[PDB]
């Protein structure tokens, strides 16, 4: 496969991608790449070029953790799109080194998901579903540095931001520009 | 309703796909057209892309069977089942308008069906049975050989209402009499 | 219903496709009304997108067979099959209002017939004899040449009212006649 | 049953999809409250999301044809064939409650049609005259202008009961005759 | 049937999805019971999950339209269309059984619409026509501001019978008049 | 995969494709093979030949970055079709450098998408359909020298070109001819 | 894969495959081909054996520039069918080196397609589509020799061709027969 | 892949398989590895084992043109099934050089098909199945010895041979026994 | 793969497998192993170890030839299931070489098979079916040693063997016990 060759090859230039829906799958994909960079060399930056229509919370969860455990300080590089758990995955990198190219759109909003099962069970999801709400609307106030109740004011739907906004917002810390 | 009101005229129309559900509507019919009254000729009017051969032996048999003469006039097109219908009628009172199809070619099966060897080569023979039955009532209604039945059905043979008179299948094609 | 109170005004619809479903319908309505009064004119309103052209025919051949004129009035579109009957009605009484659409082609087979090369020879040649028979009789009903018909209708001639009535599909359109 | 009801009260129900079917029902029940009473004025409630451009030109042509004038009351929505045929109304007597809707476009195709592309120019040519005679009609039916309709109904052109009492689709806005 | 029954009773059933078929149907039983008796009320039972705003404002239209007052008796749930409608009823006569669900909500497009950016552009402005429309309906059905509305209809606002009486969506809860 | 074989050897002589519509994974790759390129030579020509139906503007706006940023510069070639994305990313080369073949056909009509949700999230969507179709027509004008007026006159619908009128209208700079 | 270990081994010969309906995956690939031919060795003639049942005009369209500008000469071989897309491109090699096999069957006819869309893009596709069959029968007349007008008016429907007959007609240059 | 696998190897020992129905795919396949075992040795011979439930005649127009072009006897051998184009490709080969399993069933009949469009294509369609059907049975006139009008009448419908019955009909000039 | 792996290790040690149902494709690459097998050394014996629900006759009939006019002796190994063609191709092995495994189950039953088209299709479908038969059930009576009718009479419907009926039958010769 000519696309995994030259995911591989980036890869050995400590270069990875978030390039589709951020399922459990892709998630797992990363974070053993993320492994692997950090096994090979824990002192160089990780470089992950997200370009993600969004995914699983708990997918994003697993890479967020796998990017901050990781000694290496991860460069996240906003590529297009970030929405859901790409931004949130985006503004999760290390401070300072957040970029955004200069005509990417980030999109923040709130988890989204689904209800099923009988009504203690769809208590029992709801009550997940607010930590997990809140838990996301934290990090993203850690990351942004703004407060956790516009965070939530914002992200309570679509919220999009081009490049400049996001880095006036907090997602990313420069605009890469040639 | 049209079509109880030409009942009542003494008029069935064989008008559909020619399936055991049509063929005992037709069947009802002739039945209650004889039983009304058995000296007056009960129309038939035939516009039918045909169907199953058992159907077609049904309404034939039907058709032969009540007192009633049987006046089949193909409209359009009697192919299959409804152009051996259309030569099962009365001699002498096979109709067809100058425009109708007659398709007359050997009996098929409806897609494929499956067996062991022994359970095909009896479907193959009651098909080939099938073949000779036609081929036999389309000699006996049409005065031909069924020789020159079997070459002609060998393929789908197509016929005017012209045609199918020369043919043998009506009796009499059937002039436009509108008074104007 | 309103079908049947102007079925009582000697008035017909053709208002579907034309299958052969449809077909009987309208040839057991025309049979009706023709064995009712063979005088009176028997209004045919037409707005179909037509269909088999073996429905076509037994329409053709039941509107001509009929003892009574058979006044075809146009309304909105007389494609394929519809056209052909639009044009089969009595001649000084075909009419058709303003905006209605007449198309006229080449008849065409539904989908892809398989079959043997002989088996498909045969249904080209049948499909060629449709050709013709539809080109002959637009040319007895339209007063133009066969051949005129054959570049015609060899692709989709898409007429409006005032064109079908120079075309000759029509021999009169029909103003509003209301009273405003 | 409240549709033969009001029928009886000269009322017809512009209800569903504008396909043939419904144009032809609307076409008999117009025909037949012509031949009841050709003075007394047809009124024709308007809720329908539109369909087919040659069942639009049938039932304008129907209403414009019958002695009867034609109070269109549009109720809800009026897009598509319906906004057109809510203009086709008799002058002077077009009517849209005020939180009804007004949706003119230009005519488009139902999926996609394949060909050659001496036919695709053909499809091309005769929905570009569907276009043309659609904004023929707008423009004679509202007072404005033929390139006026064209630039408006270039796109999804969607107005109010008010907006369209403006545009000229109706003549006048029924006010809520509540007695409380 | 007791529908029909209940009709002779002067009692509407909005017990389905409210497309413009239920619509239609509606606003045709609305119409003959205005036709009927303009003064003696109309009871509009409401157990409807809704459906189209089209539909739900031409069901408005016809009930402020009528000269009978309506009186709109929600069961179970009047949700989206048909608790707007459960609002558009007479002032003072607006009921609710105990148990009934009140859902208003900013409409929605029933699944994705595509189309140019001019299109998308034009639907967003419809619907966001739309969304001030329900918002200025309730405001002057309900006794509050449209900004209030705005809020609460941003997202799915679910209410009781007492909570949409306080809300304004009914004038008054109707007790169980049982006798024991 | 022989394909695949022909396209990683092309690759190494920095001959790119877009040769699909434009999704997030072909972006993805097509991002991926600009940065492999950018890394091994930053001062040689990256040949990106488009034959593309169009496609998603996110994973056009990927591109578009991952070619501006690119040192290198990307010499665009429309090959048959470019249509949309296509075109977009055909007159996002750089300027003199942009090319079409003599009998390539040239699509460049305004963004297409789709509308779901409540009315505030249609209404959300709206912004940011707007803002996308002013970047694209921005970026169009910037590429083709022309006014943003006119592209967004001719942009609303389909509006084609052949090798000599997109020459004219700016999308390329020169009509490869032998 | 054995027909795409044959493919390559015939690629390495110079002897590209034209065997499946023109779309634009076959035609990058095919182009492809093409360039890596003629940057191995501008002199040596590439040979495309096509066997397809039509395709794409813009697929085709690509091809055909791939051909034209590719400095090898490229002898395009009739093999069985030419229908289409495959015709064109049979009768777009260069001339005096365009064969067919002595029983291979040739298929000219108007490009078809389809029309979608409100009545103004409807407008739009009918000149697309009158400018696309006058450039494909310029084209077809500048490779036959043909008058344009006999080319319209032959390839208004299915124009079926034998060996001689293409040969006469001008689409090839020789039959090849042993 | 272990099919694969075996074929390229039986390739390297100039034995080719017609092993499925003959559609365009297979036919450029096994064209392909003609063209490459007359590359290799022209005076070897290519064994051809067809086990074949027939297919297309363009297909198979294509495979006969590539066997008798190619300056090696094609040796063919009826492997258990050789119907309408399996049989037409295996009398195709070499005269004295056609070879049948003492078990395989060979089905000659008329080509078959379908016919769709406007009465005017289904004529022109009328006249190329006429003319295909002529050239088809002209050929296995060519092949067995026998005369065309014994072949029309033969392949009306499904005709049925032996290993035997091939043989003293003429589309195989032995019977491989040991 | 790991399943191509192993059979092509014991591909190498000359051991086959007819492990499905037994259709055109795989009786070509059973085929196409026998050949190679004969090839590499036609004094060595080829075990084909049979665990098939049977398939088609004239694949059967490919694989039969093939097993007989390969000059290595084709031991059978009936393993697990032999049913229709399995079996027919386990009895058709050398005879003294043909195993079953001491649980194998075989199934010997007339041909199954379909009619369609017209009354003369039909018609020539029953001859081709009778001759099918005829020539399947002497073939077994050549393998088993069993007279024919006694063959057609057992073999009119399913008839069911475990190891020791099959060797009194005459499908295997010996039963392989540890
Ligand atoms: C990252 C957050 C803030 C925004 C969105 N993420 C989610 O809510 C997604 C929704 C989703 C995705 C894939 C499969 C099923 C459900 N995350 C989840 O998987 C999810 C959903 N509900 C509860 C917990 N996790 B994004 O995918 O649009
Ligand atoms: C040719 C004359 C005798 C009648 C023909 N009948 C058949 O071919 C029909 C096929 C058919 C078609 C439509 C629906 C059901 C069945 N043949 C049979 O019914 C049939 C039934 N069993 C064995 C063989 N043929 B007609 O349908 O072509
Ligand atoms: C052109 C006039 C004469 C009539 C046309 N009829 C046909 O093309 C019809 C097919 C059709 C088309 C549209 C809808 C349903 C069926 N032709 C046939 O029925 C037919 C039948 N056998 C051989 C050839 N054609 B019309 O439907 O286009
Ligand atoms: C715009 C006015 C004039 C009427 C519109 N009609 C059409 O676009 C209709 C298509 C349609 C739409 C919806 C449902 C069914 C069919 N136009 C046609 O029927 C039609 C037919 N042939 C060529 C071109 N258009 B309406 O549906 O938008
Ligand atoms: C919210 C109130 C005002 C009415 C709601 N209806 C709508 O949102 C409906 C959609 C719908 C919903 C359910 C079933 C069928 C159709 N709105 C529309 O019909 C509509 C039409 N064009 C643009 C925007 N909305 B209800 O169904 O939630
Ligand atoms: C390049 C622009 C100016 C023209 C065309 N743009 C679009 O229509 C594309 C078509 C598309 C592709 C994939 C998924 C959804 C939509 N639009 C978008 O990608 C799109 C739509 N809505 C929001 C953001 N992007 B092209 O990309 O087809
Ligand atoms: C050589 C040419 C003139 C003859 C034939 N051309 C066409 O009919 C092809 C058929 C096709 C293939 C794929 C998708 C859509 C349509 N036409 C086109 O490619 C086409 C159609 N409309 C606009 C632009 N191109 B062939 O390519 O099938
Ligand atoms: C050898 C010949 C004479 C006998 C048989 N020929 C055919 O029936 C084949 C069957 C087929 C295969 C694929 C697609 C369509 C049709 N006929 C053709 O290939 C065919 C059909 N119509 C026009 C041109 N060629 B065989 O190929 O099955
Ligand atoms: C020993 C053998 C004869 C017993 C069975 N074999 C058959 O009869 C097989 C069953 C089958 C398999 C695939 C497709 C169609 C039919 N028959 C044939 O292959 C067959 C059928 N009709 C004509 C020629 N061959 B076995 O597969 O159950």
């Amino acid at each position: 496969s000519l696309t995994d060759s030259v995911y591989e090859r980036l890869l050995s230039e400590r270069i990875i991608f978030l390039g589709s829906e951020v399922n459990d799958e892709i998630a797992n994909r990363l974070c053993a790449q993320i492994l692997l960079l950090a096994a090979e060399d824990a002192s160089k930056d990780i470089s992950l070029y997200i370009n993600s229509p969004g995914g699983s919370i708990s997918a994003g969860m697993a890479i967020y953790d796998t990017m901050v455990l990781a000694p290496c300080d991860i460069a996240t590089y906003a590529m297009g799109m970030a929405a859901s758990m790409g931004e949130f995955l985006l503004a999760a990198g290390t401070k300072g080194k957040r970029y955004a190219l200069p005509h990417a759109r980030i999109l923040m909003h709130q988890p989204l998901g689904g209800v099923t099962g009988s009504a203690a069970d769809i208590a029992i999801q709801a009550e997940q579903f607010a930590v997990i709400k809140k838990e996301m609307f934290r990090l993203n106030a850690e990351f942004t540095g703004q407060p956790i109740e516009r965070i939530e004011a914002d992200s309570d739907r679509d919220r999009w931001f081009t490049a400049a906004e996001a880095l006036e917002y907090g997602f990313v810390d420069h605009i890469i520009t040639r | 309703n049209p079509y109880n009101k030409l009942f009542e005229e003494r008029i069935i129309f064989l008008g559909v796909q020619v399936d055991d559900a049509s063929a005992n509507d037709i069947m009802a019919q002739l039945l209650v057209l004889e039983s009304l009254d058995p000296d007056r000729d009960i129309t038939m009017y035939i516009n039918s892309p045909g169907g199953g051969f058992t159907s077609l032996m049904a309404i034939y048999d039907t058709m032969q069977y009540v007192r009633a003469d049987i006046q089949t006039v193909c409209l359009g097109q009697a192919a299959s089942a409804a152009a051996v219908l259309l030569a099962a009628g009365t001699p002498g009172k096979r109709m067809a308008l100058p425009n109708a199809r007659v398709l007359i070619h050997q009996p098929s099966l409806s897609g494929v069906i499956q067996g062991q060897f022994s359970d095909l080569e009896i479907q193959a023979a009651e098909i080939e049975r099938m073949r000779t039955l036609m081929e036999t009532t389309l000699a006996r209604h049409t005065g031909k050989d069924a020789g020159v039945i079997r070459k002609d059905t060998d393929r789908d043979k197509i016929l005017t209402a012209e045609e199918a008179k020369d043919y043998g299948i009506i009796d009499t094609v059937l002039e436009y009499r509108k008074l104007s």
